[PDB]
RNA sequence: GUGAAGCCAGAGGAAACUCUGGUGGAGGCUCGCAGCGGUUCUGACGUGCAAAUCGAUCGUCAAAUCUGAGCAUGGGGGCGAA
RNA sequence: AUUAACGAGAUUCCCACUGUCCCUAUCUACUAUCUAGCGAAACCACAGCCAAGGGAACGGGCUUGGCAAAAUCAGCGGGGAA
RNA sequence: CACAGGGAUAACUGGCUUGUGGCGGCCAAGCGUUCAUAGCGACGUCGCUUUUUGAUCCUUCGAUGUCGGCUCUUCCUAUCAUACCGAAGCAGAAUUCGGUAAGCGUUGGAUUGUUCACCCACUAAUAGGGAACGUGAGCUGGGUUUAGACCGUCGUGAGACAGGUUAGUUUUACCCUACUGAUGAACUCGUCGCAAUGGUAAUUCAGCUUAGUACGAGAGGAACCGCUGAUUCAGAUAAUUGGUUUUUGCGGUUGUCCGACCGGGCAGUGCCGCGAAGCUACCAUCUGCUGGAUAAUGGCUGAACGCCUCUAAGUCAGAAUCCAU
């Protein structure tokens, strides 16, 4: 018969498979599709998650409640040094799908990259690109120039190879991440030619990047164990007299479908999933060569983002930084990877320009209560140890 | 129409069906018990609850005895549950208290003991003439 | 955007932190933490506590 | 813990008698430890430590209370506050 | 027919109290879990993926289809009309 | 209370039937101010369904756990609400009849063991059903249905009552499959990619303006675009607020022990105040896309049928539907 009364299932049935997931670095499955009629630009990066903290603005909404008053907003750090960029691929339409016929790489690579191909590099002879150096120096290159001519021929998706340096973060880890990004612009001379030109030099996020533009961010949640189906699927809990447990779910299916489905709620692993976070609007892109780069108008303090102490379980952030409204998955020290937007916007929410008027950097560590250690030591005083 | 007020923000919200709070108005009540709630959904086995600044009926249990044994609309004024808006600061009342109005939406008594929350003043024109400190 | 002071201990309140109460006769308290508040609601003295800013200047320290 | 008869002293009234403060230590009275018992969790365990046990919470506790040894009643018979 | 006192006897309301509930979160010890040593029992025609059909009128085996790739670990309570 | 048996024979599911229960049609006397068919349908008559109850006795008596609630998943359409439409005895507002449509929802409580029912209140709405009358090695044990006990009626009596009442033990998974997760032999070891197939996700309301406007003698009284919020659902996260304390971190304090002070042990964490880190809460914060082909319906050109006609050849738009991103 009839369930007596309605409810909705729990949990859905999108993000069905809930196993771990099979790379640790995040996976870009699409790109925003191709406009010839642009410059030549890139649509990715990648850097490193920090910590969060809190900022203040004054709001610009016609109609709403708080218009032009000011609002309490969190917000989430990104360390993001210069990537490097090592060679590119091509790539052709079949009946079967793309594949990729021809990938060239340059004549100098830094051991944090070659680190990437090995499993125990202490005790190797590192003669990971060896025989391929010597390419450029045989017959001026022809080898070399000759796969670069079969791309612009055959070719219509253009990508580039591009390693992070990892050396200058806080980080114990030597071996460096690497991915794909592609080119869209132009024409498909022109990809090449702007490709290759980047051979071995550093990009900054800045030239990739803007302020008041939405992005998505990609990467894997927090891992949790084994879960039982309360806290992984979110059903109601049994009543205090139940034997045998009441953590559990009380009916696992009818009689006469005589199986077990795939629909009902179970233990299992929880956490550690791939996800794709969508519509992050970005409020600062901070240079790692400013001293202020923690200042406003309004605020003419003379102080960077890190909080007095630092972040905890994480260093100092020295570099380039992207700061995001909101909240990625992800836990700190992991990889983060940055993309473009697929969707178009005209909500007057996403076309808003912000203004930061101050920027908390207190410690969190506990409940601090100053900005700055000049501030503290103005306000206690002469201590015993000061002498 | 349905009296629920119009444009207001979500809070946190600390009063459930079967609380008891305090008669904060001249009308001859001291204390009033919510049935239900004048904004509630649907969900299985969930109370309706109810904040700062919305209506509410309810009956009297102390009061003339004018006034007992009967069902009315109601506006909460103050609660002892923390709640923050949009300025990031966390605050709250030392007690749970409400006023009797009607449908329309005018008060039934004429003054006001205590502080009243801000969110109940500007959603009824009527109670903020009638109320002394707020917020 | 602008600074308030603890009503118990006097400790400096930026945007965000702590809470704000409002007592039954229409007098707002202000507090930075929890351990001002619970010491508050205990009705402590604060010129009896040797960390709090009354305490020190009434000491002249 | 409570405080029955009997006994001492003082006060009131014409008498018959009445009031107050002590002393005394009765009751199949009462709170509660050991013993004796077994209300609930419809708790533990339920191929158990155990063919009836374990834990917490409970009933009675100076008398129709608890208990050893010796002796008597034997199957259509015994014994039974049933 | 009433009835003071008494009751681990059945029932209705009130004050206090609380995770019984909104709505669920966190901590400690012993297990489970992995290792060395030691080491049983219940049960068992043969076995063990499904949909429909007909059939002793609810098939693991028959007929027509769907399909179908070694050896394995922790849990689970739909079926084996267990 | 006992033994030998019986599915040759009742009490539950399943199977054939459909009287009875439920639902749907045909004709046209009549109602409807005139006017059979806007909305209805007397006398008659044809069907469908297996969520009622009967009729039978095919399977099970060397046993298939017998009410109801709680928890959880999926399916049907005879559509309560939501999308887009046709009709009226449709001026507007509110209503009534019908089509495509099961994508998405369909509640908090007082009394009763209840299924069923009846009230209070919110809401867009508080639709009807199946899965062995779904679901006891998932719970519970209030009822029914062993043994103790009381009452009423009945019986000379032992005893009876689909009459009332009170107390009454809920056993086992370590095997196979199914399901949820986790490793892995064979073709050298690795880095970066493609995408067959499988899964799929959002939902409803309110305020302002349009506007006291259209319509209407008056009383009354809309809608499209535009702006800002909220309900139910889903995926994450811990700057801030709250909870948790073996940080046995610091402080206070009782009993006892080390002769006193200092510094400590024990009372399975002696007890109390504050308490970082980690975990965590619509008790906290962030985020949830647009292409194609269609159904109902309204149209274009246009014969059959020298006129007419959305259709017969050809063709336009088009839904919360369908297939993809
Ligand atoms: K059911
Ligand atoms: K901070
Ligand atoms: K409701
Ligand atoms: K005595
Ligand atoms: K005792
Ligand atoms: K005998
Ligand atoms: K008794
Ligand atoms: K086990
Ligand atoms: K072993
Ligand atoms: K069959
Ligand atoms: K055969
Ligand atoms: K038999
Ligand atoms: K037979
Ligand atoms: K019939
Ligand atoms: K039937
Ligand atoms: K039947
Ligand atoms: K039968
Ligand atoms: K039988
Ligand atoms: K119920
Ligand atoms: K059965
Ligand atoms: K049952
Ligand atoms: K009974
Ligand atoms: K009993
Ligand atoms: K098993
Ligand atoms: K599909
Ligand atoms: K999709
Ligand atoms: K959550
Ligand atoms: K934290
Ligand atoms: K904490
Ligand atoms: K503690
Ligand atoms: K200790
Ligand atoms: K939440
Ligand atoms: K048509
Ligand atoms: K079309
Ligand atoms: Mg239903
Ligand atoms: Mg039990
Ligand atoms: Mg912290
Ligand atoms: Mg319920
Ligand atoms: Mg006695
Ligand atoms: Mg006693
Ligand atoms: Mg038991
Ligand atoms: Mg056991
Ligand atoms: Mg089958
Ligand atoms: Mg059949
Ligand atoms: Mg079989
Ligand atoms: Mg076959
Ligand atoms: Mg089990
Ligand atoms: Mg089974
Ligand atoms: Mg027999
Ligand atoms: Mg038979
Ligand atoms: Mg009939
Ligand atoms: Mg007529
Ligand atoms: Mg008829
Ligand atoms: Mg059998
Ligand atoms: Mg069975
Ligand atoms: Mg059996
Ligand atoms: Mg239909
Ligand atoms: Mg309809
Ligand atoms: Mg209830
Ligand atoms: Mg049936
Ligand atoms: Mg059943
Ligand atoms: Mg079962
Ligand atoms: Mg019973
Ligand atoms: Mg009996
Ligand atoms: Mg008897
Ligand atoms: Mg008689
Ligand atoms: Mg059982
Ligand atoms: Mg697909
Ligand atoms: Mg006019
Ligand atoms: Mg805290
Ligand atoms: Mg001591
Ligand atoms: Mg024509």
């Amino acid at each position: 018969s009839h369930r007596k009364y309605e409810a909705p299932r729990h949990g859905s049935l999108a993000f069905l498979p809930r196993k771990r997931a099979a790379r640790h670095r995040g996976r870009v499955k699409s790109f925003p599709k191709d406009d010839p009629k642009k410059p030549v630009h890139l649509t990715a990066a990648m850097g490193y998650k920090a910590g969060m903290t809190t900022i203040v603005r004054d709001l610009d909404r016609p109609g709403a409640k708080a218009h032009k008053k000011e609002v309490v907003e969190a917000v989430t750090i990104i360390d993001c040094p210069p990537m490097v960029v090592v060679g590119l691929v091509g790539y052709i339409e079949t009946p079967r799908g793309l594949r990729s016929l021809t990938t060239v790489w340059a004549e100098h690579l830094s051991d944090e990259v070659k680190r990437r191909f090995y499993k125990n590099w202490y005790k190797s002879k590192k003669k990971a690109f060896t025989k391929y150096a010597k390419k450029y120096a045989e017959n001026n290159g022809a080898s070399i120039t000759r796969e670069l001519e079969r791309i612009k021929k055959y070719c219509t998706v253009v990508r580039v190879l591009a390693h992070t340096q990892i050396r200058k973060t806080p980080l114990k880890q030597k071996k460096a991440h690497l991915m794909e990004i592609q080119i869209n612009g132009g024409s498909v001379a022109d990809k090449v030619e702007f490709g290759r030109s980047l051979f071995e030099k550093p990009v900054t996020i800045d030239t990739i990047f803007e302020k008041d533009e939405m992005i998505d961010v990609i990467a894997v949640t927090k891992g949790h164990g084994f879960v039982g189906v309360t806290a992984r699927w979110g059903t109601k809990k049994l009543p205090r007299k139940t034997h045998k447990g009441l953590r559990k779910v009380a009916c696992i299916g009818a009689w006469h479908p005589s199986h077990v489905q795939w629909t009902v709620a179970r233990a299992g692993q929880m956490g550690y999933h791939h996800r794709t976070s969508v519509n992050h609007k970005i409020y600062r892109i901070g240079k790692g060569d400013d001293e202020a780069n923690a200042s406003t108008e309004t605020d003419l303090t003379k102080k960077k983002i890190t909080p007095m102490g630092g972040f905890v379980r994480y260093g100092e952030v020295n570099n380039d930084y992207v700061m995001i409204k909101g909240s990625v998955p992800g836990v700190k020290k992991r990889i983060m990877t940055l993309r473009k937007s697929l969707f178009t916007h005209t909500s007057r929410k996403a076309l808003e320009k912000v203004e930061l008027k101050w920027i908390d950097t207190s410690s969190e560590f506990g409940h601090g209560a100053f900005q700055t250690a000049a501030e503290k030591k103005q306000f206690m005083g002469t201590l015993k140890k000061d002498l | 129409k349905r009296g629920a007020p119009g444009g207001k923000l979500k809070m946190t919200l600390g009063l459930p069906v079967g609380a008891i709070m305090n008669c904060a108005d001249n009308s001859g009540a001291r204390n009033l018990y919510i049935i239900a709630v004048k904004g509630a959904g649907a969900r299985l086995n969930r109370l309706p609850a109810g904040g700062v600044g919305d209506m509410v009926m309810a009956t009297v249990k102390k009061g003339k005895p004018e006034l007992r044994k009967k069902v009315h609309p109601a506006v909460i004024v103050r609660q002892a549950k923390p709640w923050k808006r949009f300025d990031g600061v966390f605050l709250y009342f030392e007690d749970n208290a409400g006023v009797i109005v009607n449908p329309k939406g005018e008060m039934k008594g004429s003054a006001i003991t205590g502080p009243v929350g801000k969110e109940a003043a500007e959603l009824w024109p009527r109670i903020a003439s009638n109320a002394g400190v707020v917020m | 955007m602008r600074t308030y002071e603890d009503t118990f201990s006097g400790q400096r309140i930026y945007p965000g932190k702590g809470k704000l109460y409002v007592r039954g006769d229409s007098k707002i308290f202000r507090f930075q933490n929890g351990k001002s508040e619970s010491l508050f609601l205990q009705r402590k003295n604060p010129r009896r506590i040797a960390w709090t800013v009354l305490y020190r200047r009434q000491h002249r320290k």
